[PDB]
């Protein structure tokens, strides 16, 4: 890689896990984020300060007041503007040497295909069940790994679901306000996930990770692939 | 004898967790649960007996983000 | 608060635990952050997007290119500019309607303890066993809570000390002034700090949690454990 | 008798201190804390302190940066 990436990424080379061949795994993959709230925004700040060589940015939603408490992405005169815009132009000032593409949609059918077809790992980071379904549905056919994370509240959960499937998928497991920093830590934590996946780091995966904030705990439950799954089931 | 949400508490041999559940009176929908650190599926409920010193847990889906 | 505050921090307010009350202390609190980097970055972030009504922000840095890798609030733009002045001017365009204070320096002595004293929770975000110890120092002789945190590597270590010390502090756990700069992943040290900035909106709001408990992240293995701390009878700092 | 060191099973005398057990393994005691059944022992009381029969001992080291 050229003398700007290297010291740009220095401090992570720096680390034998990753080094040189690890930067540069990291440097060609791609990694879709679907949904650019508070889980979206710290994962996507990471991963384009990591050096994830393109980064596709999907949300058709537009920035509100309301927003700033937890998508820390944005600023106050980025109110009324598109999120995966407004997210492109900052992610481009913090790291002008990936790519970074914006999708200013709902990312559905075949559209959500395609994406998740051209990406190495993709983080759902939206805020209902039925995309979450479709999402899964989509990252078990096309085979790719699925990073999924959610927060309400106080609480977080997460879990790292990779082909064969073995412990199932989102569809095995599932047939008010929030903290900023609760929702934060739990984007953050997708991002992380994701740096190992990419760069060939041994870590679990097939676990859910359940957060309690208030508490400050954390329990980890093995998950279990359902044989009447209709998604990874056969 | 089992712990169920880390909590001890007496069942019944012989039950199944559907069986548990409806005794005190869970709302199962929304809800996943695990036996001793790992997920029972849902389909498994109706078939699948606690036994004694079970560690269960039962808690709700979050879906924001 | 006003209608601006109120639509601003809705989905805080929503929360029982912390609502229309909760919010207001937090708008009345002030927050000292030690340290401008991979740690206290995302912890100013969030605090200025919870509405913590004064942030004091201290460094002695100039941003560089590396730090981009971590420090989230900085852009290819920054580079060579004083961190404190950045992170106050980045921050406002956030949250324009909070106190943003920032101080170029390494707070030491006299003006680290002014600090201290007008702050009502202290985060170390710092990078240096002498530092951390000073702060610590500062904290107990004037009775002001203390949020710590480190990482290196795929490794965090995270405590919340609290007068009366009941569970000692940094010094009943660490005697040592020095270690006996390596690499780090962004999001590792960014969970800490962002985990710092939890603890210090539970402080702030007044929500039951606990504290004299050292939390202990490794980001490889992707578990945590929690040890509870315990004063050491011949404390120089807190021993009393 | 057996203890839990660092989540590894080992076995170790009897009657030893935590000092006595750590020269035994030859680790640095700068820079590191302990803790036993998920408590920190503070390390002033570690020339003195007897490590117990299953016992689960967790030896790391300090993390200054950030
Ligand atoms: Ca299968
Ligand atoms: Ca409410
Ligand atoms: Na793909
Ligand atoms: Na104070
Ligand atoms: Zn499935
Ligand atoms: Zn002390």
């Amino acid at each position: 890689m050229n003398d700007r990436d290297f010291m740009r990424y220095s401090r992570q080379i720096l680390l034998d896990d990753i080094a040189l061949d690890g930067q540069q795994k990291l440097l060609d993959s791609q990694v879709l984020i679907i949904g650019l709230g508070g889980l979206g925004t710290p994962a996507a700040l990471y991963l384009a300060g990591a050096g994830v060589g393109t980064l596709v940015l999907a949300d058709d939603d537009d920035v509100h007041l309301s927003n700033l408490q937890r998508q820390i992405l944005f600023t106050t005169e980025d109110i009324d503007r598109p999120k995966s815009q407004v997210s492109q132009q900052r992610l481009t000032q913090l790291n002008p040497d990936i790519q970074l593409t914006a999708l200013q949609q709902r990312l559905t059918g075949e559209a959500l295909k395609d994406a998740v077809a051209r990406a190495d790992v993709v983080l759902d980071c939206t805020d209902n069940m039925a995309t979450r379904q479709e999402i899964n549905a989509a990252c078990v056919a096309l085979n790719t790994p699925l990073i999924t994370a959610s927060a309400v509240g106080f609480g977080g959960q997460l879990m790292v679901l990779t082909p064969p499937w073995e412990q199932g998928c989102y569809r095995c497991l599932w047939p008010a306000g929030v903290v900023g920093p609760v929702v934060g830590v739990m984007g953050t934590l997708q991002a992380l996930e994701a740096i190992k996946l990419l760069s060939g780091i041994e870590t679990p995966a097939g676990e859910l990770r359940l957060f309690d904030g208030k508490s400050s705990q954390w329990r980890s439950l093995a998950l279990r692939r359902a044989s009447g799954c209709p998604v990874c089931g056969g | 004898q089992i712990l169920f949400n880390d909590q001890a508490m007496q069942c019944a041999a012989g039950q199944t967790v559907h069986e548990l559940l409806e005794q005190l009176d869970q709302r199962q929908a929304g809800a996943a649960l695990a036996i001793n650190q790992q997920i029972v599926p849902r389909e498994q409920w109706a078939q699948h007996i606690v036994q004694d010193g079970d560690q269960i847990l039962l808690f709700q889906v979050i879906a924001g983000g």
